[PDB]
RNA sequence: UUAGUUGGGCACUCUAAAGUGACUGCCGGUGCAAGCCGGAGGAAGGUGGGGAUGACGUCAAAUCAUCAUGCCCCUUAUGACCUGGGCUACACACGUGCUACAAUGGAUGGUACAAAGGGUCGCGAAGCCGCGAGGUGGAGCCAAUCCCAUAAAACCAUUCUCAGUUCGGAUUGUAGGCUGCAACUCGCCUACAUGAAGCCGGAAUCGCUAGUAAUCGUGGAUCAGCAUGCCACGGUGAAUACGU
RNA sequence: GCGAAGAACCUUACCAGGUCUUGACAUCCUUUGACCACUCUGGAGACAGAGCUUUCCCGGGACAAAGUGACAGGUGGU
């Protein structure tokens, strides 16, 4: 009955990492609430190009935050022991 | 009269209102984005090289 | 367009008395996206034009067709390093486009209080071969008659 | 059935019945005042002769009042066709299974609107 | 303060006027009902324009009377 | 009729605005205190009611009396020596409204090009 | 159950990772071929719509006031500290916007449908005091959950009946609210009062080829506070292209 | 409706008045040690004068005060 939330900038790194713990969850327990998507945050920063005048030229950068959460349905003693023993790629967000 | 004033930005004034924000690499007064503390020209010049994570060019 | 011709659309048969001379003059009516304001008016004008005239609203609305459709549009032809008035024969484009423009462009001349009857009076007024919209058509052919 | 247009979506369940075209847990004439725009919704049921044979249930989210009218029309036109494949040979010609692809347009920097621009003066 | 829960003089103009020409330096310190009959000198960006606080001009910000831009015709 | 030539063909609430001091929110109440319905035509106002209005309208201020206070207060500023008075006499906006351009409600018409 | 509220289920939607789909592919005319004119099928047809991406180089084009730098000048002042002030001054001329000159409208009441974003020392609900801007109160939230946040144009009834007006709202007086040590020069907003030009704009000139122009609202960055501007998001939705 | 993605103060580069000199701000050194923060008077504050005062850590170590200079310091010019 836990809940883990994944918040990484690149969808490849997190969705691969979530595909690991979701596998370790099956070994620890059959009852697993697998990875599931949530809407992704986007933000935009419209910084201006020229060092001086010419107000009509800018350049827009963005910064997403892909999200995914994993939970537990009817966990066992293995869940508490076998969860914290993993290190994920630097960028993946862990919060149980 | 420029490098004098960065000390004015840094030191705690006698009224919260006096206190403003300036870029944390080149002390440019205007256009400082608070999530980064960088001015407009610092912010772009690092984004290309790639010091700021997550940020990337946005076609859409 | 500097490359050939193009063909237009102006086609969406209306709900009541389905036609495209009634979804047109209902699109040359609105201002700044006011389809709803015009559509009710363009059906209330039929309501008064179907009572005070008696005949079918559609036939009465199309009765003013041959009385507003232009026949000769004086063209501005470039001759001798200037522009003159060379009359020509208008096509179907400038017939219905001009023709339905003549009414609404002359909706300040019915002199009523509301556009519900003002558009209803003008259609009947031209349907009587009178009024200004038909006179405007006769006025255009007059300047085309000189050349 | 399922039909989109602009930012509005309408999901349609169609079952045989009297013909009351209910919409979003309310009567349709309550939910749409100007009945004259609501007659086109019968085009997916007048082009094929099934006008008052099924009771139309609808669910509505988003867009504007005219915004659903294009989506509910399509949203049923993909269900009456699924009832019997005989309906496709005419519902796929009038322009009903097609999905209107026009949508609003991004606003590009340096321009007041999407395609507009500042006012221009030479000297 | 335009709010009815306040009425402030600078810090000292009231103190110097309390005992007591007067030259209160800056500005901004609207003449309360305890200073009629004690001329002050409110500075003006240059020089000290002399104004005599009467009973009529009570409540107004001290600065108002001394103008700042010299415009003697076009 | 009352004080001045209030419009005849208008309503009660609309026409009673025709004084310098009786407007819309004040009129909607001074017509209410009299008790006459706001839709009552002014040309048919009750003689049992036109005597009632003068009771209320005697309480609040009116054209010829109050308007002296508008000039009295706007003349005290000039003599007091206040900066607001200067901009009254000269013809410039009293508030912080900028006089560099586009401020002509006070400075008469657009003067001749000079 | 007053409410998607509750059990319960991921059916439909929708969110988001991996895939399919459109290429002149097929048919007719034409062409030698490239291609061009039309038809089926398909959600979509001729680079479907739109972004990002800007070759060789031109203007001794802009910036020594973002940062850096060649050389020069000041170096008890052309450096440094504060308080006040100017950056908002006005007899005028020009550029870009906002609001109107009314009946496709105003006033009054009812009432319906969004998209995209922001929130921790931050968003701040309900009730309570208020015409009032607001104040007290502290629920829920490190958020597809709670909050900012009731969107307005539309629509339905009554009134107004073509007047510088039941349009318009500048200008000014009084009386007030917010932040901030402080709103006089010089902030934003509210009530009452006041109520000005304007009755569709001369020669000339500007933008846009479709969800476009026009028009009505919302969010963010900067930000103790202050935007008719800027960057984004949606709702209603047109007119014409013979031709160079 | 241009740099300015916020000119009441601050930002501010400008003016007047009032004040400082190795300097408000860095690196080389020495004598002190962790230096500050706090209250009272005057002033417009910038700053002066009084007091408790800052109890360092492991000969060395970070940070600071005070003493003359090398220097700093220029949003000064092209
Ligand atoms: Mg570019
Ligand atoms: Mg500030
Ligand atoms: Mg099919
Ligand atoms: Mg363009
Ligand atoms: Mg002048
Ligand atoms: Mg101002
Ligand atoms: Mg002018
Ligand atoms: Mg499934
Ligand atoms: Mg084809
Ligand atoms: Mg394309
Ligand atoms: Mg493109
Ligand atoms: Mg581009
Ligand atoms: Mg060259
Ligand atoms: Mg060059
Ligand atoms: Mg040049
Ligand atoms: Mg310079
Ligand atoms: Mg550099
Ligand atoms: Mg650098
Ligand atoms: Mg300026
Ligand atoms: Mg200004
Ligand atoms: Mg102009
Ligand atoms: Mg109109
Ligand atoms: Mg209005
Ligand atoms: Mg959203
Ligand atoms: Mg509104
Ligand atoms: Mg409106
Ligand atoms: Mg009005
Ligand atoms: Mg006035
Ligand atoms: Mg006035
Ligand atoms: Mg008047
Ligand atoms: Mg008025
Ligand atoms: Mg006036
Ligand atoms: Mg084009
Ligand atoms: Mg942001
Ligand atoms: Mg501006
Ligand atoms: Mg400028
Ligand atoms: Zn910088």
């Amino acid at each position: 009955k836990i809940r883990i939330r994944l918040k990484a900038y690149d969808h490849r790194i997190l969705d691969q990492s979530a595909e690991k713990i979701v596998e370790t969850a099956k070994r620890s327990g059959a009852s697993v609430s697998g990875p599931i998507p949530l809407p992704t945050e986007k933000s935009i920063y419209t910084v201006l190009r020229a060092v001086h005048k010419y107000k009509d030229s800018r350049e827009q950068f963005e910064m997403r935050t892909h999200k995914r959460l994993i939970d537990i349905v009817n966990p066992t003693p293995q869940t508490v022991d076998s969860l914290m023993r993993l290190d994920l790629p630097s960028g993946v967000d862990i919060e149980i | 009269a420029k490098k004098s004033m960065i000390a004015k930005q840094k030191r705690t004034p006698k009224y919260a209102v006096q206190a403003y924000t300036r870029c944390e690499r080149c002390g440019r007064p205007h256009s400082v984005i608070r999530k980064f503390k960088l001015c407009r020209i610092c912010f772009r010049e690092l984004a290309y090289k790639g010091q700021i994570p997550g940020v990337k060019k946005a076609s859409w | 367009p500097r490359k050939g011709p193009v063909a237009k659309r102006d086609v969406l048969p209306d709900p009541i008395y389905n036609s495209k001379l009634v979804t047109r003059l209902i699109n040359k009516m609105m201002v700044d996206g006011k389809r709803g304001k015009s559509q009710a008016i363009l059906y209330s004008a039929f309501d008064i034009i179907a009572q005070e005239t008696g005949k079918d609203p559609m036939e009465v609305f199309e009765q003013a067709m041959k009385n507003i459709m232009p026949l000769l549009e004086v063209k501005a032809r470039r001759v001798g390093g200037a522009n003159y008035q060379v009359p020509i024969e208008v096509r179907a484009d400038r017939r219905s486009t001009l023709g339905l423009r003549w009414l609404v462009n002359y909706a300040r001349l019915r002199g009523e209080k509301t556009m519900e009857v003002r558009v209803a009076r003008e259609i009947m007024d031209a349907a009587n071969n009178t009024g200004a919209s038909v006179k405007k058509r006769e006025d255009t052919h007059k300047m085309a008659d000189a050349n | 059935g399922t039909g989109r247009r602009k930012s509005s979506v309408a999901r349609v369940r169609l079952v045989p019945g009297d013909g009351k075209i209910v919409i979003n847990n309310r009567d349709w004439e309550d939910y749409i005042p100007f009945a004259a725009l609501r007659e086109v919704i019968k085009q997916p049921l007048v082009a094929t002769e099934t006008l008052g044979n099924y009771d139309v249930l609808v669910n509505v989210h988003g867009g504007g009042y005219t915004g659903q009218a294009g989506a509910i029309r399509h949203g049923v036109a993909r269900a009456l066709l699924q009832v019997a494949p005989e309906y496709r040979p005419a519902l796929k010609s009038a322009g009903l299974l097609t999905r209107d692809p026009r949508m609003k347009e991004r606003k590009k920097y340096g321009l007041k609107g999407a395609r507009r621009a500042p006012q221009f003066s030479k000297r | 303060r335009s709010l009815k829960k306040g009425p402030f003089v600078d810090d000292h103009l009231m103190k110097k006027v309390e005992a007591a020409v007067i030259k209160t330096w800056s500005r901004r310190s609207t003449i309360f009902p305890t200073f009629v009959g004690q001329t002050i000198a409110v500075y003006d960006g240059r020089k000290h324009v002399p104004v005599y606080v009467q009973e009529d001009m009570v409540g107004h910000k001290l600065g108002e009377f001394a103008p700042t831009r010299t415009y003697r015709g076009h | 009729i009352a004080g001045v030539d209030v419009p005849r063909e208008k309503r009660i609430v609309i026409s009673l605005t025709y004084i310098y001091g009786i407007g819309k929110q004040t009129a909607k109440e001074v017509l209410a205190e009299a008790g006459v319905s706001e839709d009552t035509r002014t040309r048919d106002l009750t003689e049992e009611e036109l005597g009632k209005i003068r009771e209320i309208l005697d309480r609040i201020k009116v054209e010829g009396d109050l308007r002296r206070e508008v000039n009295l207060n706007i003349k005290r500023l000039i003599e007091i020596g206040s900066y607001r008075g200067m901009r009254h006499r000269r013809g410039l906006p009293v508030r912080g409204q900028n006089t560099k351009n586009n401020a002509r409600t006070r400075k008469g018409p657009s003067k001749t090009v000079a």
